[PDB]
RNA sequence: CCCGCAGAAGAAGCACCGGCUAACUCCGUGCCAGCAGCCGCGGUAAUACGGAGGGUGCAAGCGUUAAUCGGAAUUACUGGGC
RNA sequence: AAAUUGAAGAGUUUGAUCAUGGCUCAGAUUGAACGCUGGCGGCAGGCCUAACACAUGCAAGUCGAACGGUAACAGGAAGAAGCUUGCUUCUUUGCUGACGAGUGGCGGACGGGUGAGUAAUGUCUGGGAAACUGCCUGAUGGAGGGGGAUAACUACUGGAAACGGUAGCUAAUACCGCAUAACGUCGCAAGACCAAAGAGGGGGACCUUCGGGCCUCUUGCCAUCGGAUGUGCCCAGAUGGGAUUAGCUAGUAGGUGGGGUAACGGCUCACCUAGGCGACGAUCCCUAGCUGGUCUGAGAGGAUGACCAGCCACACUGGAACUGAGACACGGUCCAGACUCCUACGGGAGGCAGCAGUGGGGAAUAUUGCACAAUGGGCGCAAGCCUGAUGCAGCCAUGCCGCGUG
């Protein structure tokens, strides 16, 4: 459950270190995001060489959240805090190449593909 | 994992494996010897202390460690048990 | 060495409009199998690297066909696909003089379209032998019937149907062939790949009777004993129908038409055979004709067996992903050998040959050899632009072809960040060099760059190319069109006396010039200062002071900031200071004096007014002219040429900056325009009052 | 850095890449630096005969 | 490497010419266009700019640009001064 | 004998002079670049920048004369069939020649590349004690002697690949014992303890349980003591700038004892003392590989450390170790990090500062060449194999030199 001014981290090496959800996009008073969500990012801190600068607006999409995801086996996935992976902002296409931490079943999407595929796992 | 000499790998682990298994026995001998030094008696050092001379003399002479070692080993652990009693 | 003996070589490439099934084909000619089973040499196949040692699909593929069920030994089909966008044409310009034949692809509904009848003239510019395919007889709406007759009567050709379409849509199985006389309906439920011949079909027997009797006809006008054995009242054999046909498509009578489906996959197993029956080799087509340096003709017809010296032609620079080079070469002569010497003979120019690659099944194969007729690539520094040859020492230096089609549409550009300027320079003088139907300017005006592309396509696949080649981002906008202004009509007696004594040294100069405008453009220099100070009024040696202080003027221009061209001056009358005159006081005195008489000789200011001549297919001409009209521009006559119209027209240059894109929408894109600046007028437009101090105050 | 610009006629404008050699010019001051012509877009003076490698003018053959 | 060579035949250019520094006239420009290593030249006879002739130097190189030492006894220990 | 013989000035402050004083020039040199030109040959040199990222190919293998074996060309056989009468075109055979893969051995720590780091744990000069060294070599002897495994393989099996599982004796110069032992280890002495391995060539009998055995030769192995080589360590002097850096240090500086190393050592640990370094410049900061030497100079000096040779350092970044005589290891391992590439998404793989080469950076620096024929290195008894060292070629007037264009 991810809304407006929620301190992300970042799961990917695309140079943002810690992010802030600005909208939730889809649909309108849409108010959480759920780890397949894709949001609006601020970035509210990068590394000084990383492929994004600090307090860039783009999008991203949700890996790992602390409420977590269901199964329809009623299993919950829960994690130990909030992570996304920055998007560049026309087509998706995450910015960085790598992924840190596990990623959910609920990702295997077509276009995270790439996501999924990067992911040390699930 | 590039060239074939890479059976150098698994031919070091496995010495090193074996290396291990003897170091780890000289040096339980010798712990014994110096356990036994701790406990205040001259004949039970001196019991094991025989009984580990023949272990890191086999062990120097085998390639495991320096005959070096093993002398300045018995050395100091003759000494200790000569001003032990 | 040349172990797939070069006599069997064909060097073909499929052509036509846009999503017409050409990469369709492309893909479904190249299920050659030949895995874990090298099919060639009756040794060594290029089987080695079907194991796929290096994985990538590029352009003019080499193929091993045999034969759909009738099949005569490994042929290496050279094919290279041609897009189709008039955009982006000379990718279909080189790669058909390159070619020897065509398979002329079409659709079935869509029929002839604009691109069709463009590439069409672009084979008949190189003669191409060539053959037509006609995709998609699936679709609703397809009948090859029709499509066959709008190619007797779009294109002015003789389509011999050597084929027939077995059924449209759902119904299309197979298609009844003319000489076999049977209909072989492919396997597509278990595999396209395999297949089957069914004698006599009774559903398009009658049908294939009356269309099979025409094509012996035109077996028949093929040869001349041939016509009268015709009238003998006998058929002819499987090779006098086919080699009657053949010796002929050779030397541009008549194009074969097949029906086929490559999204069901029938007819193209039958159009690769057709391909080896009636399309030229590098051995069946005519000799090269040849050129030196400074002979007029040295006839240098290099015959095709490599047994001349090493003789080839470069046909495209590539972008490569990793290499940066891969610029194709076609080997006509000759046999350059892993390493060599050839000189760039269109440039003046010296490097070796080093690294050929031919890409067959896929597989970016790496050769040592090449050979004639083989199509291949080479990595290498020294640049080859298309159309150049890479003849040897020995030197037939020039091949004849020199053409490549002037930009059409031209647009500004520029980086987004202003830095990048020099490499928005660097990144647009490659792309420069990848295609030469792509001109980069300076105009004198500004130092804006200028892209004149071929379409609107064309240059907008260009603008996102530096964003993903080069990583550099630019913004394109309208070329700035150069706006004179002059006086109009309006003759000033006027005066102009520049003067700041309060010290020492001051100046002092003084001028009455009656300036009045000259008929625009009747002398060259276009100025015209003629001196009438008498009394020695001015000293004299200041005269050449006041030309050269108002023709500095003519640069700058009063009204808005722009030149000023088409005054004539009169130095009426003056005064001079001796201790204070000097040269920069009658220069001085002259600018004021001409921009105080400017503010009041009915100043106007110029636009550049073309002459427009537009090829427009008839039906169309009412909408061009109205277009020309909708632009503030002026028709001069419209005389009509069969196949087209011819309308001139001196429309401004300011009202076309997208006119062909526009203009291909009034003509379903079969015009083009050809534009050449003329004189100057005027319209009222403070759009120029607008542009002054945005830039350049 | 600002650089003299020799010759009778030069074609060089705002963005034009060329190439910088040394070489004060005595008469301006803050002028450090010229220009190689006949290099880098800058292209050699109208047919030099004399000094011709200088000022970047190829030759005529005769 | 050594012999058959018919044949001068396939092979010369670059900088400079006011003083230092060695090599001078004319034309066209007229504090302009331009040169310049330092001093400087060009405002009507310019040996200094541009060109032609001529010469000088070097030559499969020539010239420019760095860059180090020398000259610099201008960091002076040899070998300086207030 | 000769080993050096070596030292120049000019323009410019002024109306002129002397002086002080800067600037510029005359010279030599270069890893050179650029402009214009361009014939050849010889020799040499060719990323000075991004120790930036690297596609692709090759740079470290070898030994059936250590071993189990046997994918082939064969042989030696069993030889079958067609039988041209065994031309044996055909079938079985590890029994040899040889060899895929596998255990084992030696190498892979040499050679090759860069100068990032390092202002001293580095380098040079000269010495010290507390040392160890594969192959090489000189001696002295030894070389009783048991079987407990495991790889290939068989079998099942997992996986796209790397690479595995799970039982079986395999076999060995692989491993561990029992022998036995000293001018060996340790103990003051008394004393105890420590190893090994066999293969090849043939011995007319000199045996045939059918390869005698063991005294036939060559190696191989073990042990100490030397040589030699290589390496480790220690000290003193010299090795840059900056005080617009003056106080720095707590294992710090010493002691004892325990431990540790091949070796002395705060190398380490604990207790004890409070010391130790610093204007002869500690610390801090910047920069830098060092040297023999190259350039210039009469010299003293100034600059420099490209090629060549010695030393050091590093190997995608940080750390650790393992095997080993030698590494804390370019082309090994483990981990972490940054980065990139495959995926049949479950998993993997890599490290050009080796040769060439690509992109990039740059004013600018070469072929994805030939060959192991010498020379050298590794393996081997040796033929032979490998050697991107090396020897040569290619590009480039980049330089020195010779010659040419009459
Ligand atoms: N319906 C139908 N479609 C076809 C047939 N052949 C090709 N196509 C489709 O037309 C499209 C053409 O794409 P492409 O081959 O890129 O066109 P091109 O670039 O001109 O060749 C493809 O998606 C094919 O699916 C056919 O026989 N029937
Ligand atoms: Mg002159
Ligand atoms: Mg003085
Ligand atoms: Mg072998
Ligand atoms: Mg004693
Ligand atoms: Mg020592
Ligand atoms: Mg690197
Ligand atoms: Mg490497």
């Amino acid at each position: 459950m991810i809304q407006e001014q929620t301190m992300l981290n970042v799961a990917d090496n695309s140079g943002a270190r810690r992010v802030m959800c600005i909208k939730v996009l889809g649909g309108s008073h849409r108010r959480y995001a759920g780890v397949g969500d894709i949001i609006k990012i601020t970035i509210k801190e990068a590394i000084p060489r990383g492929k994004v600068k600090k307090g860039d607006v783009l999008k991203a999409v949700v890996v790992r959240t602390k409420k977590g995801v269901r199964r329809p086996d009623g299993s919950v996935i829960r994690f130990d805090g909030n992570a996304c992976v920055l998007l560049n902002n026309n087509s998706e296409q995450p910015i960085g190449t790598r992924i840190f931490g596990p990623v959910t079943r609920e990702l295997r999407s077509e276009k995270f593909m790439k996501i999924i595929s990067l992911a040390p796992e699930v | 994992n590039i060239k074939s000499a890479k059976k150098r790998a698994i031919q070091s682990e496995k010495a090193r494996k074996h290396n291990a298994s003897r170091r780890s026995m000289m040096r339980t001998f010798i712990k014994k010897v110096y356990a036994a030094i701790e406990a205040g008696d001259k004949a039970a050092a001196q019991k094991a202390f025989n009984e580990m001379q023949p272990i890191v003399d086999r062990q120097a002479a085998k390639g495991l460690i320096h005959k070096n070692k093993a002398a300045r080993h018995k050395a100091n652990l003759t000494a200790q048990i000569n001003k032990l009693a | 060495a040349r172990t797939t003996p070069i006599a069997r070589y064909r060097n073909i490439g499929i052509s036509a409009h846009i999503d017409a099934g050409k990469t369709t084909t492309t893909e479904r000619i190249l299920f050659y199998t030949g895995v874990n089973h090298k099919i060639g040499e009756v040794m060594d196949w290029m089987e080695q690297e079907q194991e796929r040692g290096i994985t990538i699909t590029s352009a003019a593929t080499t193929a091993f066909w045999s034969g759909m069920a009738k099949q005569y030994e490994p042929h290496r089909i050279n094919i290279i696909d041609t897009p189709g966008h008039v955009d982006f044409t000379i990718e279909v310009e080189r790669s058909m003089r390159v070619l020897d034949g065509a398979v002329m692809v079409y659709c079935a509904v869509g029929g002839v379209q604009p691109q069709s009848e463009t590439v069409w003239r672009q084979a008949n510019k190189y003669k191409v032998p060539r053959i037509a395919f006609v995709n998609k007889m699936d679709r609703m709406g397809a009948n090859f019937l029709k499509v066959v007759n709008q190619i007797k009567t779009r294109l002015g050709a003789n389509p011999v149907p050597l084929q027939l379409a077995i059924g449209a849509e759902e119904h299309f199985t197979g298609v009844v062939d003319l000489v076999k006389m049977k209909a072989i309906n492919w396997n597509d439920a278990d595999q396209g790949v395999t297949f089957e011949y069914e004698d006599i079909p009774a559903d398009m027997v009658e049908l294939a009777n009356e269309w099979h009797q025409n094509l012996i006809e035109s077996a028949a006008e093929a040869s001349e004993e041939l016509m009268e054995k015709y009238l003998g009242g006998e058929e002819l054999t499987e090779a006098e129908i086919k080699g009657a046909l053949r010796q002929r498509v050779l030397n541009n009578e008549i194009i074969l038409v097949t029906c086929g489906s490559a999204f069901k996959n029938k007819g193209v197993q039958a159009m690769l055979d057709a391909v080896i029956d009636y399309l030229p080799s590098p051995v069946d087509v005519p000799a090269i004709n040849g050129i030196l340096d400074d002979g007029k003709d040295t006839p240098a017809e290099r015959h095709a067996s490599d047994d001349e010296p090493f003789s080839a032609l470069a046909f495209k620079i590539a972008t490569d992903p990793f290499v940066g080079n891969l610029t194709f070469f076609r080997v006509y002569s000759g046999v350059v050998n892993s390493g060599d010497t050839v000189l760039n003979s269109v440039k003046a120019a010296r490097e070796r040959f080093g690294r050929i690659v031919q890409m067959h099944a896929n597989k970016r194969e790496e050769i040592k050899e090449v050979r004639a007729g083989d199509i291949a690539a080479a990595i290498g520094l020294k640049d080859v632009t298309t159309g150049d040859t890479l003849c040897d020492p020995d030197a037939p230096i020039i091949l004849e072809r020199m053409e490549f089609p002037e930009p059409v549409i031209s647009i500004a550009v520029e980086p987004k960040t202003k830095a990048d300027q020099e490499k928005m320079g660097l990144a647009l003088g490659r792309l420069a060099k990848e295609d030469p139907s792509f001109r980069v300017w300076t105009d004198e005006e500004s130092n804006q760059t200028i892209i004149a592309g071929m379409g609107e396509l064309h240059l907008d696949i260009i603008v996102d190319r530096m964003k993903r080649e080069f990583n550099v981002e630019a913004n394109v906008g309208k070329p700035q069109v150069a706006y004179r202004e002059t006086i109009r009509q309006k003759v000033t007696d006027v005066e102009g006396k520049h003067a700041k004594q309060s010290g020492g040294r001051g100046q002092y100069g003084h001028v009455v010039i009656d300036m009045y405008p000259l008929e625009p453009g009747s002398n060259p220099k276009g100025y015209e200062f003629i001196n009438d100070i008498k009394g020695g009024v001015i000293p004299g040696e200041y005269i050449p002071a006041v030309d050269k202080g108002i023709q500095e003027q003519l640069k700058a221009g009063p009204l808005a900031g722009y030149p000023v061209v088409d005054m004539g001056i009169r130095l009426h009358f003056g005064s001079y200071h001796d201790v204070d005159s000097s040269e920069l006081a009658f220069k001085l005195a002259a600018s004021i004096a001409f921009k105080e008489g400017f503010k009041k000789a009915k100043p106007v200011l110029l636009e550049p007014i073309m002459k427009v001549e537009v090829e427009t297919p008839e039906e169309n001409t009412g909408d061009v002219i109205g277009d020309l009209s909708r632009r503030r521009g002026m028709l001069k006559g419209q005389e009509s040429e069969v196949t087209g119209v011819k309308i001139h027209a001196e429309v401004p240059l300011s009202e076309m900056f997208g006119y062909a894109t526009q203009l291909r929408s009034l003509t379903k894109g079969r015009a083009s325009y050809t534009m050449e600046f003329l004189k100057y007028d005027e319209a009222p437009s403070n759009v120029a009052q607008a542009v002054i101090e945005a830039r350049g105050k | 850095v600002t650089s003299y610009i020799g010759g009778e006629g030069h074609n060089l404008q705002e963005h034009s890449v060329i190439l910088i050699r040394g070489g004060r010019v005595k008469d301006l001051p803050g002028v450090r630096y010229h220009t190689v012509r006949g290099a880098l877009d800058c292209s050699g003076v109208k047919d030099r005969k004399q000094a011709r490698s200088k000022y970047g003018v190829k030759r005529p053959k005769a």
